[PDB]
């Protein structure tokens, strides 16, 4: 069998500039390698296969090289839609083995989020239960930070945070707040705060009066 | 023009059986080979199958993985590819995409976890702003299902209509967040379609005033 | 049909290239009509009669045994192949081998200091290749 090395893992480059990923098979492939492409939630998609010819709606940014046991591809010319990962497959021999995969990320310059919260709906209520949801929107890089505050008292134990990969056109990610309670739990309190840091000059937040206002 | 469908994918106990299929449309399907290749939740791809045309007797090869438990065949008077998997084990936790030769053309994919738990349909909770802060973002809570994978997907009458949906959070029960943002005339109705594996369909619908 | 790599790419590439320290001594791509869709600089000018005959063979395996295997004016002596899929030829230390697509010839010529299995998987891996498209 004929096992692959894929390297880097991960790389992140600003768009504009130019990356290459390594492939490398512990045996002679005699020029039968493929190059795919995935993004998060999609099907992969073939961009160069053979060792050299491009597929069908490939931009010519993608220049595929190698011979023997080594091979590469070049992505001159970034784009941010190159977001995602890039699989090695050979076709030599069966197994036809895949390889671990490189992360693309686009560096990118640094933008702050947009908060929203949302209050319980009406149907969660009447069912127990109470979830305050938070969507931070645009911003990058991807780390960041989230305070739930019930009435200015601090909470954390059971918000969940769910982030997204970067956005096709603005390389930015999105992110996820869900803080959810029992219904007592929900109607004792009034006041609710959703807080986030990121820049940190100062922190956006949004706020709910639970039917004092709602 | 090119099109592969798969089906079949679900919530089966371990050591069970189950049979994936794939629809091919737009091509001459007896004159090219096929492939199966699968996923993991969180980890890369992996080759586990392919057959060969009728030229050079249907050929099979599989992966050392899957090579004692899977089958693969094809019906190539209804253009259609199969796979049977037998002895399920956890590792076997996977999307799974029909492959026509080389990777030119893939397919959407079908889930299948292999797990001791069981279908729980999901939950989904309209999410509007509090009375007076109202704002184009509007979204819609999905909550409490195994296995998935939910397909949540945004119907309205306003165009600029962008959808974010936000990755699964969790193992057994689990939940996804879904965001609608709207620009340019308001609109009326924003509905989302939550879909899953096991014929389950449901719809909640934000009216705006 | 895929038609996005050339002809020549596939016999240098796939068919030229170093395996186990050797080179094949030539190469080509041959239509079953006759038509060489693509060959290497040293690849020798076939005759209608001798493409007849291969495929004959491939028609019914065995017919071109009392013959033998003649490419370019040369004699090869037939050896065993895969019927209806393969031909195989000895030259002494060298040898030929023909491996058949669902409308082309894959054929590859060898020398010594080449194995006559190196020369086999070369050929039939482009061939089995080429099958599985449709070509
Ligand atoms: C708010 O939006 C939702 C979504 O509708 C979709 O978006 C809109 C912007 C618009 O483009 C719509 O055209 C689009 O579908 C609306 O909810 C949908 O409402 C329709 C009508 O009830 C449903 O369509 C149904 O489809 C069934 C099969 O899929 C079909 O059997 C139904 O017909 C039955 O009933 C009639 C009447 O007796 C009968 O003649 C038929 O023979 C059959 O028995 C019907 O066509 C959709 O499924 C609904 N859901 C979705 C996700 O589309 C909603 O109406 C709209 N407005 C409001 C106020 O909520």
């Amino acid at each position: 069998d004929i096992q692959m090395t894929q390297s880097p893992a991960s790389l992140s480059a600003s768009v504009g500039e130019t990356v290459t990923i390594t492939c490398r098979a512990s045996g002679n492939i005699h020029n039968y390698l493929a190059w795919f492409q995935q993004k998060q939630g999609k099907s992969p998609q073939l961009l160069v296969y053979n060792a050299k010819t491009l597929a069908d709606g490939v931009p010519s940014r993608f220049s595929g090289s190698g011979s023997g046991t080594q091979y590469s591809l070049k992505i001159n010319s970034l784009q941010p839609e190159d977001f995602g990962s890039y699989y090695c497959q050979h076709f030599w021999s069966t197994p036809y083995t895949f390889g671990g995969g490189t992360k693309l990320e686009i560096k990118r310059a640094d933008a702050a989020p947009t908060v929203s919260i949302f209050p319980p709906s009406s149907e969660q209520l009447t069912s127990g239960g109470a979830s305050v949801v938070c969507f931070l929107n645009n911003f990058y890089p991807k780390d960041i930070n989230v305070k739930w505050k019930i009435d200015g008292s601090e909470r954390q134990n059971g918000v969940l945070n769910s982030w997204t990969d970067q956005d096709s056109k603005d390389s930015t990610y999105s992110m996820s707040s869900t803080l959810t309670l029992t219904k007592d739990e929900y109607e004792r309190h009034n006041s609710y705060t959703c807080e986030a840091t990121h820049k940190t000059s100062t922190s956006p937040i949004v706020k709910s009066f639970n039917r004092n206002e709602c | 023009e090119v099109q592969l469908v798969e089906s079949g994918g679900g919530l089966v106990q371990p050591k069970g059986s189950l049979k994936l299929s794939c629809a091919a449309s737009g091509f001459t399907f007896n004159t090219y080979a096929m492939n199966w290749v699968r996923q993991a939740p969180g980890k890369g791809l992996e080759w586990v199958a392919r057959i060969r045309t009728k030229t050079n007797n249907y050929v099979t090869y599989y992966a050392d993985s899957v090579k004692d438990r899977f089958t693969i065949s094809r019906d190539d008077s209804q253009s259609m590819l199969y796979l049977q998997m037998n002895n399920l084990k956890t590792e076997d936790t996977a999307m799974y995409y029909c492959v026509r030769h080389v990777g030119d053309y893939w397919g959407q994919g079908t889930s299948v976890t292999v797990s001791s738990a069981s279908i729980r349909n999901p939950q989904l909770y309209p999410l509007k702003p509090c009375k007076g802060t109202a704002s184009m973002t509007l979204g819609c809570l999905v909550k409490d299902y195994f296995p998935g994978p939910v397909t949540v997907t945004w119907y309205s009458d306003s165009l600029n209509m962008s959808t974010v949906n936000f990755p699964a959070l969790g193992s057994e029960l689990k939940v996804t967040t879904s965001q609608v943002t709207s620009w340019g005339k308001s609109a009326k109705n924003f509905t989302c379609h939550v879909t899953h594996p096991p014929s389950f369909n449901e719809s909640r619908t934000i009216l705006v005033r | 049909d895929d038609d996005k790599m050339s002809w020549q790419a596939y016999v240098d590439d796939h068919l030229m290239c170093e395996i186990e320290g050797n080179h094949l001594s030539a190469a080509a791509i041959i239509g079953q009509d006759g038509s060489v869709w693509a060959q290497s600089a040293n690849f020798p000018q076939f005759k209608s009669e001798e493409i007849t005959g291969i495929m004959s063979d491939f028609h019914e395996p065995g017919t071109l045994a009392p013959t033998g295997l003649y490419i370019g004016g040369t004699k090869y002596m037939v050896i065993q192949g895969e019927p209806g899929a393969v031909i195989r030829g000895k030259k002494g230390p060298g040898g030929v081998t023909v491996k058949k697509t669902n409308q082309a010839l894959i054929i590859g010529i060898y020398d010594e200091p080449m194995t006559p299995g190196q020369c086999n998987m070369i050929v039939e891996r482009l061939g089995d290749y080429l099958i599985d498209q449709g070509y």
